[PDB]
């Protein structure tokens, strides 16, 4: 399961 | 702009033997930037029917991708894998030797 | 034994028109189990194992949704690194960016793995104790300070210690029969005459999985490694994988020579000999 969040730009 | 070369083989999925169904594989790793051209050479001939496995990458960063083709191996019938990648002057020619 | 769930997701800028060119894949150990290629017609998360085929339309809308999202971030750090490293907007550009974890013999958390990458280099990564950040260079620290200052490697902690982990473990149990399976090598050694003074002896791992392994050539009892040829673990395209090794040496001297390979599959290191 892909990660929900974290997946933030740089 | 990071470049590097791609390292080739050209096998087959099992053993080979004439007559008997089979796949032809193209494994091309260690590359960078992920564009690259991969043809299976039937005597000299390009094929038509090549699929490719989706992109990936090692720890590295470099690429690898597979591609592959069904064949059934004859006597006669040679094989050869076809790469250009922006690393390299001319297309890479890597012959299938069946025992390697 | 161990196991481990990883992502790998890459961007390619495309100068000229249109969004960046994105694949994501998730793997399973050595088993890749979905994919996203943006060029697809289906923009849908896919099955690429039957096990995961198990999960509802819930999970794939779900994955579907995160996935795209996943897509959105690097096209809008594609922009801003060009940006960054004052590059202009006719060339290509790549984001790379792999996550996931490891878990034990006992499938308890073990390691978590955050990193990123810009055109084929170390950007950024989370440290082993996903706390903290590693930046490669300047753009990269203005990133980590970005990035502290919004909590993120509190949310990948979160992520990578619970949710991976615990997924991990239902798809352990969902594909148990190929994936908590071991396929021991399958064997053999060829021999070559390059000339009347010399040969070539290989030595053959077949049809294995996981994909590490050990091949290694001794000479009466002692390892070998000058005149020998390692090739790389390399997919046999039906889950396997292949190896092999080899050694020249004097015509009539073969049995002096002994291949030793290790695999999880294998209780025992094996030893082959030419016959």
């Amino acid at each position: 399961l892909l990660a929900g969040i974290g997946t933030v730009p740089i | 702009m990071i470049q590097r070369t791609p390292k080739i083989q050209v096998y087959s999925r099992h053993p080979a033997e004439n007559g008997k169904s089979n796949f032809l594989n193209c494994y091309v790793s260690g590359f960078h930037p992920s564009d690259i051209e991969v043809d299976l050479l039937k005597n000299g001939e390009r094929i038509e029917k090549v699929e490719h496995s989706d992109l990936s990458f090692s720890k590295d960063w470099s690429f690898y991708l597979l591609y592959y083709t069904e064949f059934t191996p004859t006597e006669k019938d040679e094989y050869a894998c076809r790469v250009n990648h922006v690393t390299l002057s001319q297309p890479k020619i890597v012959k299938w030797d069946r025992d390697m | 034994g161990s196991h481990s769930m990883r992502y790998f997701f890459t961007s390619v800028s495309r100068p000229g028109r249109g969004e960046p060119r994105f694949i994501a894949v998730g793997y399973v150990d050595d088993t890749q189990f979905v994919r996203f290629d943006s060029d697809a017609a289906s923009q849908r998360m896919e099955p690429r194992a039957p096990w995961i085929e198990q999960e509802g339309p819930e999970y794939w809308d779900g994955e579907t949704r995160k996935v795209k999202a996943h897509s959105q971030t690097h096209r809008v750090d594609l922009g801003t690194l060009r940006g960054y490293y004052n590059q202009s907007e006719a060339g290509s550009h790549t984001v790379q960016r792999m996550y996931g974890c490891d878990v034990g013999s006992d499938w308890r958390f073990l390691r978590g793995y955050h990193q990123y990458a810009y055109d084929g280099k170390d950007y950024i990564a989370l440290k082993e104790d996903l706390r903290s950040w590693t930046a490669a260079d300047m753009a990269a620290q203005t990133t980590k300070h970005k990035w502290e200052a919004a909590h993120v490697a509190e949310q990948l902690r979160a992520y990578l210690e619970g949710t991976c982990v615990e997924w991990l473990r239902r798809y352990l149990e969902n594909g148990k029969e190929t994936l908590q399976r071991t396929d021991a090598p399958k064997t053999h050694m060829t021999h070559h005459a390059v000339s009347d003074h010399e040969a070539t002896l290989r030595c053959w791992a077949l049809s294995f999985y996981p994909a590490e392994i050990t091949l290694t050539w001794q000479r009466d009892g002692e390892d070998q490694t000058q005149d020998t040829e390692l090739v790389e673990t390399r997919p046999a395209g039906d889950g396997t994988f292949q190896k092999w090794v080899a050694v020249v040496v004097p015509s009539g001297q073969e049995q002096r020579y002994t291949c030793h390979v290790q695999h999880e599959g294998l209780p025992k290191p094996l030893t082959l000999r030419w016959e």
